[PDB]
């Protein structure tokens, strides 16, 4: 039941790996992956009803 | 066994 | 069916006794099990088992007691009730060991001008509180064990002062259902309701229960029967009433290990 | 296959009815509860149902560790008169009420039994005095083994007897036992008697209590301070908590209602009213 | 030795843990089980069998038998309510010691439908219609049939089948109520009335019980562990 | 000798597993393994001999 | 280091384990076993070896050899007991000592089948028949013939086959039985009886001693290992 | 038990680390979520948004509505400030306060692009043509529009489009900016000019505001997460 | 180098097992298996040179 | 080896 | 690797 994930490699002295495994039940009990998404910021910069294109004019 | 990501 | 077979129709027959009714309100299982006789992989004691068979699984017939405006409540143990009972009782007391089910089929018929609904419950392991604040756990044998004429429930408890020479009986509160707990909760046990606009009678087939295989019958009761008047006797405008309450019991494949000399009980 | 974290039935949509089925009308005579759900009795629409019973297995409803006694023990100065107090304590759940009162929702069960010790000590006389950490002897004496008269006395040799040694500060302690019933189920009620009565026989000799078994069920736990007298008194004490894990239980019963009062189900005057006033027609 | 890092929670002890320990008994000859019946998997199981309502807990009637028996009469039709009780299954006094009141005393949330079923106790040749209702939360609590009409409810016409179910549906803003009075997680009113009168003929008693009963639906969970206030031990 | 079994997995932030390796010769020594099952309520809720059809009267 | 947290049960010692631990002796040249005769692989081996019951425990016979001793004599036939005993293998002081009873005091539980075998030590011309009893517990314990002879028994002729064995089949009420006095789960009686009479032609002892043995039959089991009180420490 | 060796770090609490640790409640039923709308992954996605600067903090505008709104008029032709701004985003007090401001006080470290919008909120019968300007660190802070010419520029012409955006491209030594103010990591000077004049026709208000708003490019990033300043808890 | 036994289990909540790992060279370090065979006990309660069946006279 | 539920 | 019994 090991989960072996890669670091993301910053300062260097491959692929360097590391391992999980989960002890518990409870899935609250497990620590934080930290393997997040991101996504558009669109829903809060542009919620706007008609689709902008920035080279053109907003008003038309 | 083991899962890979 | 409609070749006229109904729910509240009934005939049971056991050895060589039946009983009959026409106003049933179907019939219980405890806990969906039919009684059974003790299997191999189950079995205990190593002596091969006595079975009576017709001669002690038949209907028994107690004396009737009477339902009256004050009833409080009757209660009964079981093997106890039947310790008395033809070849049933004798078998119980000549062994050491022994086990068996049960038909109860608790009987009360009225009119369509009575009123009023017995709540009729089986309990497995039905310990019931005592008469004492001076010392718990005291009920003497004699009095745990009435036979047939069984026990009454009461609405109200009251401790034996008599220090000296205590009752050393049970006090049997009926809200508490004789046991510390509420009796509306009692309906988690297997019961019937006996409702006189509805049914004249209560059946309930009782398994053999108990964290063992087979016990001591003399030492052990395994189920309780308790009837307990849920809404009070009531006729026309008579202030006195009376309807009478009959119960009749079959032990059920029962089987008895240890045979000795018989057992003669302190029951006085 | 259903499992206890299984999602419950969704609700199923339904609309208007005109018919002979009659799912409201019942007979609670017969015994039985009716078995109906809201489309039985009103329109309902579609629900997917994502809610479990998890919680509320036999295990999960079961699955804390419960105080079930506090035993107290010491450790004086030689020179005191009085002599040094070791523990004895009858195991059983019934000397407090929380957990009684749960498994008694049941007539029988089964369960291996976790046992797990927490232990704090403090001085007594105020003094200046110190003392050197303790180690504690929890030894469980079953029935038919010698229970121990005195704190140094043979019986803490336990060559077969159980027991933990327990260093101060450290982990509460901890140990697992199966189920050890000499009966297929424990049995949390018995209705009778380990004695019969007989007619030949005198009423004292036959005599027993209602509703007691095996007068020592299951034997004592013995408890000590291991280290030698002290010049500053401390004085301990261990609680003990009992967790029944890989549970089994059987016959449900009403819980108990009024206070406890004493190992059986007796209760006390003045006890006896739980309920409170309220008005019929008042919300 | 492996090199090894004690993290926090080291060395506590937490009640609710789940964790291996040395068995004090090895090799111990454990007695079998045998088939006993009434095994119980679930608290709900429990929760969804019938238990009697303690509906009239007035002074002289609470604690005592006749705090289960609701009193009817063959008195002409009013618009007065039979009875009323709020749904609050853990803490409304009338529901928190039932079975299902009990079980939930033990957990800190409850959800799903619920059912009242009431028994008729009357002489066979007592006739009538009641109508039972439940109104959710947020209005003025019924206390006329006008009112109690406009939620849900059950015109019960007493007859052969004696006893009569409403269904109480799960109609909830959150996803599950608390266990205690709260009136964000308030669940509404259940009441009774007289839709035409009980009728009698003569020599017959004009006055009878009937019982109430409360149990769980299929859809009705718990959670969140929690001691009761049921029982104590003071001293 | 490792038992590997999924986590319900409650809020988020495939399937969670975790990891289980009895340590000692004694089932009683062992966790709680919360794999319980449900059962129907019938024994209790409708212990009558005749099977109950509940849009059906219940006595005919 | 890995990332570890302790858990309760951390560093007590339990006398009962068993873990692993450093050899203090590294490299050691152990001495290979060799085949030694009688090899024993389970204690209750031994309690299926027939030992002597001290069933004369009198005042003045125990602690002497006598106690081993049950004395028989040509006289007329009567209906009283020989010798009684109670079903207590662990706690009967005249069953304790024997090596079941002694291996029985360092459990708590035991269960099975036992077996008693008596030996007659009278001259070849003495003849008999006795009544070996055996009745579970729940009655009056046998005190004339009548009532031994209705519980398990076995009638014994006096013969070449020097020896006669009675077999106390496990009938009890419980799975397994205490070691100590319990009524909850005592085990009945045993009793010997005379069937007709002890008799002898002239110039021949008209007394005789018999000796029993009691031992374990393979379907004999004890549990729950513990301390004995047949042995001690005073100071 | 398996040979472990403690290695330093052992039992310590670290409040930035990330361990498994026992559930305190098991087995709880989980609320599932629902699809609520405006979830956000990632706080420079609200960095992102456009909020309004508090250009104005004059003693009597500064903490009233009025210190968001830059006063233009219709007078003749100057090469003099409207506005001059410090680019250091998190610690100029006109920057500071906006979300984006907000968000790079929880870090230590900001880098990337980012924009200026300003919005022209006079009359439609107002014209003019306003120039706004990023001057790079290193240079004196331009003070004429002689000088804010000479660095990166936008010249706004007024009309339909109401606003225009001027983007301060990254242009920096290191690779990330501190989030105090720091000279070596200067971010250098924001400015805003009159190109030619507002003109306005007659039956015209002369003077108006034009309201300024900062944002983040998507190439904008911070790091080393720390406490704010912006909030605390005196007793 | 792992050993994986089956428990024999009592108490119920397939075959649950256990594992077990030898840390140490000296088979004397080792815990105990409690994985022991059982004997007939003939040479204690049967040591006759003639086999005995016990239907028959034991002396003929 | 390893079992899996 | 892993011995079964
Ligand atoms: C070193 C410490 C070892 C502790 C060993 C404790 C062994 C005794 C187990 C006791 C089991 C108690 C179970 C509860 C009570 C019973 O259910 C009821 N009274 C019915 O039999
Ligand atoms: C998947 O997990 C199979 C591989 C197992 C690797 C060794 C596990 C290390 C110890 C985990 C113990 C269990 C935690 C409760
Ligand atoms: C099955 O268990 C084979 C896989 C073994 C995985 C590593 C075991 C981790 C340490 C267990 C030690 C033994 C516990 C007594
Ligand atoms: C056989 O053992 C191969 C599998 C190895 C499993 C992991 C071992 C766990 C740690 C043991 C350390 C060595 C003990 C000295």
């Amino acid at each position: 039941g090991a989960q072996v994930s890669s670091q993301k490699v910053g300062a260097h002295e491959s692929t360097i790996n590391y391992t999980t495994i989960n002890y518990y039940r409870d899935s609250a009990s497990n620590a934080a992956s930290k393997q997040d998404f991101s996504q558009d910021p669109s829903k809060f910069t542009e919620p706007i009803k008609d689709v902008l294109i920035k080279t053109a004019p907003m008003l038309n | 066994g083991s899962s890979s990501t | 069916e409609a070749c006229g077979y109904s729910d509240r129709v009934l005939q049971l027959t056991l050895g060589n006794s039946t009983i009959t009714t026409q106003e049933a309100a179907n019939s219980v299982v405890a806990y969906g099990r039919w009684p059974e006789y003790l299997r191999d992989s189950e079995a205990n004691p190593v002596d091969q088992p006595t079975e009576p068979d017709v001669a002690a699984c038949r209907f028994y017939t107690l004396d009737t007691v009477s339902w009256t405006k004050e009833s409080r409540g009757w209660w009964w143990k079981l093997p106890d009730a039947l310790r008395d009972m033809g070849l049933f009782g004798q078998n119980m007391y000549y062994h050491y060991l022994g086990r068996s089910g049960y038909t109860v089929h608790v009987q009360c018929n009225a009119s369509k001008f009575h009123q009023g609904a017995l709540g009729v419950f089986a309990v497995p392991e039905m310990c019931l509180a005592g008469d004492s604040n001076t010392t718990t756990m005291y009920t003497s044998y004699q009095n745990a064990n009435p036979g047939e004429k069984g026990g009454t429930f009461t609405g109200t408890f009251t401790p034996d002062n008599n220090q000296t020479s205590p009752a050393r009986r049970f006090c049997p509160v009926d809200y508490l259902l004789g046991n510390g707990t509420l009796l509306g909760n009692a309906f988690v046990f297997p019961h019937q309701i006996i409702n006189l606009r509805t049914n004249n009678c209560a059946t309930l087939v009782l398994p053999y229960v108990n964290s063992l295989s087979i016990d001591s019958m003399v030492k052990h009761n395994n189920w309780g029967i308790a009837i307990l008047p849920l809404a009070p006797l009531n006729f026309a405008s008579e202030s006195s009433p009376e309807i009478p309450i009959t119960l009749t019991i079959a032990p059920m494949c029962c089987e008895f290990n240890g045979l000795r000399n018989i057992t003669l009980p302190r029951l006085q | 296959a259903a499992t206890s974290r299984d999602a419950l039935p969704n609700t199923e949509a339904s609309g208007p009815t005109h018919s002979k089925e009659i799912p409201a009308l019942t007979a609670v005579e017969t015994g039985a509860t009716n078995p109906l759900v809201p489309s039985d009795t009103v329109q309902t629409r579609h629900v997917v149902q994502h809610r479990s019973r998890s919680e509320s297995s036999i295990e999960s409803f079961f699955a804390r560790g419960a105080c079930v006694t506090i035993m107290t023990v010491d450790n004086p100065a030689s020179t005191t008169n009085k002599d040094k107090l070791f523990a004895v304590w009858k195991i059983t759940y019934k000397d407090t009420v929380q957990l009684r009162r749960k498994l008694e929702f049941f007539t029988y069960s089964r369960f291996d039994m976790e046992l797990t010790f927490v232990v704090t000590a403090n001085f007594t006389e105020t003094n200046n005095g110190h003392a050197l950490n303790q180690v504690y002897q929890i030894m469980y004496v079953p029935p038919g083994a010698p229970v121990p008269e005195k704190w140094d006395d043979y019986t803490w040799q336990t060559s077969s007897n159980p027991s933990i040694f327990y260093t101060y500060g450290t982990a509460p302690a901890r140990i697992s036992v199966p189920y050890v019933g000499i009966s297929n189920a424990y049995s949390h009620f018995y209705d009778g008697f380990s004695k019969v009565p007989l007619k030949d026989q005198s009423a004292a000799l036959g005599d027993s209590l209602y509703g007691a078994a095996s007068l020592n069920d299951f034997g004592i736990l013995a408890v000590r301070v291991v280290n030698d007298h002290n010049p500053t008194k401390v004085t301990s004490k261990i609680r003990v908590y009992l967790k029944p894990k890989h549970i089994r239980v059987w016959c449900p019963r009403p819980p108990r209602a009024v206070a406890y009062y004493g190992p059986g189900v007796d209760y006390k005057d003045g006890t006896l009213t739980p309920l409170s006033t309220k008005d019929l027609t008042t919300y | 030795g492996l090199p090894v890092m004690n993290t926090p929670g080291s060395n506590q002890y937490l009640t609710a843990d789940n964790f291996q320990s040395p068995c004090a008994l090895p090799e111990f000859d454990v007695t079998p089980p045998i088939d006993i019946p009434g095994e119980v998997k679930n608290m709900m199981e429990l929760a969804e069998i019938d238990t009697m309502i303690p509906f009239d807990l007035s002074a002289t009637k609470k604690n005592t038998m006749e705090m289960y028996r609701v009193r009817l009469s063959d008195k002409p039709h009013t618009d007065d309510p039979i009875l009323c009780l709020s749904l609050s299954p853990a803490s409304d006094p009338r529901l928190s010691h039932t079975m299902l009141g009990e079980i939930l005393n033990y957990y800190t949330h409850w959800a799903g439908s619920l059912k009242f079923t009431f028994l008729f106790c009357g002489s066979m040749m007592a006739t009538g219609k009641l109508l039972v209702s439940y109104a959710p939360p947020g209005a003025d609590p019924p206390k006329k049939r006008k009112e109690a009409m406009l939620g849900t409810h059950v015109i019960w016409d007493i007859g052969l089948q004696s006893s009569c179910t409403m269904v109480v549906p799960w109609i909830s803003n959150t996803t599950y109520r608390q266990t205690i009075d709260d009136s964000f997680t308030e669940g509404g009113y259940i009441s009774v009335f007289y839709q035409t009168r009980i009728v009698v003929p003569l020599s017959t008693p004009r006055e009878m019980d009937i019982l109430g009963f409360v149990s769980a639906c299929n859809d009705f969970s718990v959670r969140l562990l929690r001691d009761t206030t049921h029982i104590e031990q003071k001293a």
